[PDB]
RNA sequence: AAUAAAAUAUUACUUUGGAUAGUUUAGUUUCCUGGGCGAUGAAGAACGCAAUGAAUUGCGAUAAGUGAUAGGAACAAUAAAAUGUGAAUAUCCAAAAUUUGAAUGCUUGAAAGUAUACUAAGGUAUAUAUGAUAUUCAAUAUCCA
RNA sequence: UUUCACUCAUUUCGUUAAAUGUUAAAAAAACAUUAAAUUGAAACAGGCGAUUGAAAGAGAUAGACGGGGAGUUUGGCUGG
RNA sequence: UGAAACUGUCCUUAGUGCAGAUCUUGGUGGUAGUAGCAAAUACUAAGAAGAGGAAAAAAACAUCUUAGAACUGAAGAGGAGAAAGGUUCCUAAACAACAUUACUUGGAUUAGGGUGAAUCGAUCCUAAAUUACAGAUGGAAAUCCUUAAGAAAAGGAUUGAAAGGGAAUAAGAUUAAUAGUUCUUAAUCAAGAGAAAUGGUAACAUAUCAUGAACUUUAAAAUGGAGUGUGAAAAUCUACGGAAGAGUUCUCUUUUCUUCUUAACAAAAGUAAAUUCCACUGAAAUGAAUCAAUCAGAGAAGUGGAAUUUAUUGGCUUUGUAAGAAAUUCAAUGAAUUGUGGUAUUUUUGCAGUCUUCAUAAAAAUUAAAGGGAAUCUUUUGCUCGUACUAAUAACCGCAACAGGUCUCCAAGAAGCAAAAUCUUUAGUUAAAUAGAAUAACGCAGGUAAGGGAAGUCGGCAACAUAGCUCUGUAAGUUAGCAAGAAAGAGUAGCUCUGGUGAUUAUCGAAUCAGAACUUUAAAGGUUAGGGGAAUCCGACUGUUUAAUAAAAACAUAGCAUUCUGAUAAAUCUAAAAGGUUCAUUACAGAAUGUGAUUUCUGCCCAGUGCUCUG
RNA sequence: GAUUCACGCAGUGUUAACGUGCAAAUUACUUGUCAUAUUUGAGUAUAGGGGCGAAAGACUCAUCGAACUAUCUAGUAGCUGG
């Protein structure tokens, strides 16, 4: 909606913020097997249900 | 079985009373000393129709017999009040309609309206559109009168209890036939939801004790006894009679 | 034609969102919010409109000059002349029979 | 154009401003953006210059 | 159309965001929340559920100032 | 009557699949010691914090860490700076500890807020029930001039 | 034990708990207040004013009624 | 082959031997390169970019620009919002996966950027309703009560609307994207700072003026619907006069098309419609007036005045803002123009009376006025939160880019009674689960057909047929209202003319009706557009109904009838309750039932079972 | 609570299309209806032997002649399968 609470506003930015996937650095690390993000969604696919 | 309509209807959720446009309680006013031992003028301010029930209603003005304002008051409507009239209240009123006075100084034979089954209670009696009640006889030994309820039935009353000289306005409401499903519908609208009535002998076993088998009727006699249960209190109730009426 | 778009974020035809489309300098079209449409005073026995005062908003009758809200009059602004001419007559004759007929009749 | 705290009023803004960089503010507009910081827009006085200022804090 | 079809109308939210669990289960019309229990005092919990005892209770989060208190 | 294209059968090699074998920083059970939370604000939730981080871990506007005491030369995916005048690392210690939550000034929906007093902005106190003491009152409730 | 009289528990009510009790002394849709000169604007009761009233309500025990409702049953053989 | 553990015998122990349980979990076949990738009219040529149209036609080629041809058709496939979604918005790089072929495209991957308010909303108020301390109830959890029970709250606590109430902002420009929010210009609002007035007969009037406390009252905020008439603005159309540009032009066309505009807030040259009041006078031979009404000695008509309303000041033209903007042209930043009208249609917005209800169609915050007489122009500040985007044949809900579903605002021309069907302008798009060739059967969708005309069939199912408007004409039956558009018949085109219906005082204007010669392919029919009649049964009617096999004769209904109840009652919810519903009520009422409009009529039975008795 | 057309809406018929669908109920034409017993948005109230029902045992989140969810519970089975 265009109109929304404080908190809601803020709770939905964090969302945004949580949909990135793995630094590259973060991949060259030795005895890594984090590659991808597992968590992740996209506005079409899941619904956050919030 | 399940719960029956009149099951339903005592626990008032969509059976609420539809009182939102209604005008206010309409009474007389507190019993004080100058209603006991004086007169109180009012002034017939104007004429109202108050939602849900027959009777227009009038917004009386006392002013204060104690103090500084002005005491608004909302009285039932007596056939022949109008607008600008002067109405008194108190024990020694004149005997004139639209003037409140107790029921002991009314002469028998007197009709009054809006009566106070209990002193000072504000109007029980005789409330409805073109309704009365006669005073019969007095009683002076334990001031008690005697008075002839609407119904017909006879009551007796304290001697000063209040009441309201005339006949409630709007009569012969009823005599006038209703034609249409939709005028019936908005009589309704400000009273409760009890309009579309489907017949028991139209429902199911489950739903009402007439709901019925291959054919449609009730199989067990109508009349029943006051002690029955509710759920099964359905037709006529401890009935002294059946049938038309000679 | 020029068609227009709602400046508000209401939309809905209430009686609070009317508009008025005026035209606008290049040939396009406008859309204002136009005020509500009131009623005036009336007097307190008769229930007629008063003369003299407008049919404004409740709060615009401050930004209106002190003379521009009411009659120059007893009672002024609350009941009409005729409403305050029967009072008059009332407060006189009423007090003169009462000099008469009780207070040394 | 500066990112600030979001618990700070636009008044708390323009003074912080004024006493950081030793100059007149005459209107501050805050909108807040997703992430959670607030990005205010400081005009200064027609008197003081903008690009004095950025050059001084370093933006060019 | 009990179906596909009475599904068009469904954008009205039932459920709102807890402030005390944290969870989509406020019951806006009932003011009470589904899960925690809110504005009832104790947290709600409840024998015949088991699991969800498990999932929200001491130990499942961050305990903050618990966790040196009993290695104290 | 003839064909071996398809079909069928065996073996070798390769392929799709992840059985089998070898293995375990994970579980299960029993036993021993304790069973040490909170208005001095708990458990839980939310948000934020790393030079390059999305999760996770740790932490709270002093932020993947501060002081103190031990500890003795590292970390690393890539740079930087610091470092025997003390790097990592450890802790029932010290300071510090955002919004909430029994949540407790009032309100709280996904709500943005806001009242008074004390010491503009900041920080404290003010919920309900209750024990003791102090002080101010109410009721001829009992006497009583 | 029944029939009475009362109120004092009790019930049902009404108001801004606003003159209770006992002594004393329909011509007019208008205004009515913050007093002039302790009185003016009287005193007291151990009842805020009525109503019901030792009956009725709620409890215990006992009889009746009670598909409104709960639990359950509706044998076997058998040219199906 | 494999690269680090393992085996044989004796006792002991057991989670100890699989082909089945529609067994459980995982993997894989034939079917099978099969069924499909067919609603939404549709694409083509040249060029650019790219590895990505090659070739013995490999007949098809995604994106972008231009041209042609088209569709949605302004109740839209247009421009914007509420909910819901949550970064899908904009740009760049990039195409492994995804959009049933492909994609250089994308609502897809990666990285950045993006949401600016004193005036719009939330915040404030209360509606239906909701929830606290104390009190009452309960074994308990908890329930009731919302101002009644209170040493609480002048009077009653919390919450409840982004569609109800509400202090105050507009035009132009700007960004890859935000704009009543930024910029320029021009405004407004709130809170602050620097013995007390005249005029008019009267209705009433005076750039702040011209004192006005407690207390009380009145009004506003704040009130249904229908239909008729009419004021004003805008759009469309049109009359006269032009200025600039564009299209057609070997056939003509003094031609056809485009532009000619103006805000918030204020001013007061000129000038309106309607309603209500005031003064003079007193109406009958009764008058005045509307489309309709309606009104008058508690005073008409007339004349002269006052007030209010008409999208801000004061309604319209006009003025400031303001032409310096903007639009259309021209030249290479600088120049030009920007009249006046209409007895036409629609929309919007007001006003006036009329009709209708056993319907009478909210409250508070907040503001002003009155009765009373207590007391003696400049300037500062305006905080918190939302603001991007879709709003749907691709951004929401249905497992999805699903032919389903989902609340609103603005709204051009033709033709017509019509917001109908059909076509077009402004805007949008040519892609929306792939195409090419051939043109078998059997299909789905749309059609026609000789002669006969329901002989087919359970049954005229399906299809055919009637269809607009005008005039003539119209039965039995009937609740006298209807049937009735009954049935039935005739007319209708094009062109050239004729006449009727007014305004103003000779000029001007409206679509509407009637009539006459002539011609032809003999005329509503492109589209839109009733088949009709004679009877029987059921239900009186309008209405509702088994979401997803029953829409009906079933339910409802008005009407009729019966039963109980004087309110401390009847019905009835609750474990309980100063508890709750009808009830803001009071027998013309409340509660419980049967029958089902109207007409005509409801016969006999009280033994049986109920109900009841004043016994 | 007159007759009709339109925006819309429903679901009479074809017992048409489809029936491993566009769709876990839709599409096309025909039909009916299309403002007062009307249509519709948001808020609010009513809860499982309960609610709500112009009454079909209908509706109560694709679940209704008693919803969904978890515990008793590995409920019992003279019956079927291994």
């Amino acid at each position: 909606t265009g109109h929304k609470g404080f908190s809601y506003k803020l709770k939905l930015g964090k969302k945004i913020h949580q949909n990135r996937g793995v630094p590259q650095w973060f991949r060259m690390k030795t005895g890594n097997t984090i590659n991808y993000n597992f968590k992740r969604r996209h506005w079409n696919r899941r619904k956050m249900g919030m | 079985g399940r719960r029956t309509l009149s099951q339903r209807k005592g626990r008032g959720s969509i059976f609420k009373s539809r009182s939102h446009h209604k005008l206010g309680v309409a009474q007389h006013r507190a019993i004080d000393f100058f209603e006991r031992h004086s007169t109180v003028r009012g002034l017939v301010k104007s004429i109202e129709h108050d939602p849900g029930r027959g009777a227009p209603l009038a917004r009386v003005v006392f002013r204060n017999p104690r103090q500084y304002g002005l005491d608004k008051e909302l009285f039932i409507c007596a056939e022949g009040l109008y607008s600008g009239q002067y109405i008194y209240c108190g024990s020694k009123a004149s005997l004139h309609i639209g003037n409140v006075l107790p029921i002991g100084q009314c002469p028998e034979g007197t009709v009054v309206c809006n009566v106070e089954s209990k002193p000072g209670d504000r109007g029980i009696i005789a409330r409805a559109s073109g309704n009365y009640a006669t005073v019969i006889s007095h009683n002076a030994d334990n001031e008690t009168t005697r008075i002839r309820l609407p119904s017909g039935a006879k009551k007796t009353l304290k001697s000063n209890c209040r009441a309201m000289v005339g006949i409630i306005a709007g009569g012969g409401r009823t005599e006038k036939p209703i034609l249409k499903a939709g005028v019936a519908y908005r009589m309704y609208k400000a009273k409760r939801t009890t309009w579309p009535r489907v017949r028991g002998v139209a429902m199911n076993p489950v739903d009402h004790p007439h709901g019925g088998g291959n054919h449609q009727h009730v199989g067990h006699p109508t009349t029943l006894k006051r002690s029955s249960p509710p759920g099964q209190k359905a037709g006529k109730v401890a009935a002294r009679r059946t049938g038309l009426i000679r | 034609a020029v068609r227009v778009t709602y400046v508000r974020k209401h939309s809905y035809n209430t009686k609070s969102n009317g508009i008025r489309i005026v035209k606008t300098a290049g040939g396009n079209m406008t859309v204002q919010h136009r005020q509500k449409i009131s009623n005036g005073v009336r007097c307190g026995d008769c229930g007629c409109v008063l003369a003299g005062i407008r049919h404004i908003r409740p709060h615009q009758y401050g930004w209106l000059g002190k003379s521009k809200r009411t009659v120059t009059r007893a009672y002024g602004g609350v009941k009409c002349h005729k409403c305050v001419q029967k009072k008059i007559l009332r407060a006189f004759l009423i007090n003169e029979h009462n000099l008469i007929k009780l207070a040394a009749a | 154009v500066f990112l600030c705290e979001q618990k700070a009023n636009k008044t708390m803004i323009k003074k912080a401003v004024e006493k950081r960089y030793g100059v007149k503010v005459i209107k501050v507009n805050t909108l807040v953006r997703l992430d959670g910081l607030k990005k205010a827009f400081v005009r200064l006085a027609p008197d003081v210059e903008a690009m004095e200022v950025a050059t001084k804090i370093g933006l060019f | 159309t009990k179906g596909t079809s009475c599904r068009g109308t469904r954008h009205n939210k039932t459920h709102i965001l807890c402030k005390r669990c944290g969870k989509r289960s406020w019951h806006l019309q009932k003011q009470r929340c589904a899960s925690c229990g809110y504005p009832d005092a104790k947290m709600r919990q409840y024998a015949w559920g088991y699991k969800a005892l498990r999932r929200r209770t001491q130990g499942t989060g961050r305990m903050r100032h618990l966790k040196i208190a009993l290695k104290r």
